[PDB]
């Protein structure tokens, strides 16, 4: 009973991780693409305060 | 005459006894089935907890 309970959690706790890995890199990707299209705006904002 | 039959009046008292102890050899087995069983109800719940716990940890990690 132990044996098939330990093998129950293992065969889910690799699948769950594998799937979380797919989501981690898409949710990294989901902030990069927003940022590079709201880019000329950061650069402008910074610049106006480094020249006094 | 009772001679051989004389012995069947004992074999009937000493058959009453032997059935009273096969009414204890049943009771003993009842309690022992209800024991063996309960040791696996505890086995079931504790493992269930350790599987609830193992997936919850692995979600927070994920």
């Amino acid at each position: 009973l132990e044996a098939q309970y330990r093998e129950r959690e293992r065969a889910e706790t690799e699948a769950l991780l594998a799937r979380y890995r797919e989501r981690a890199e898409a949710e990294a990707k989901a902030v990069r693409e927003k940022a590079m299209a709201r880019l000329d705006e950061a650069v402008a904002l910074v610049l106006k305060e480094v020249l006094p | 005459k009772l001679e051989a039959i004389l012995s069947q009046e004992v074999e009937a008292e000493i058959q009453a006894l032997l059935q009273e102890a096969e009414a204890k050899a049943e009771a003993v087995k009842r309690e022992a089935e209800e024991k063996a069983k309960a040791l696996l109800q505890a086995r079931e719940r504790a493992l269930e907890a350790q599987y609830r716990a193992a997936l919850r940890r692995a979600e927070s990690a994920g």
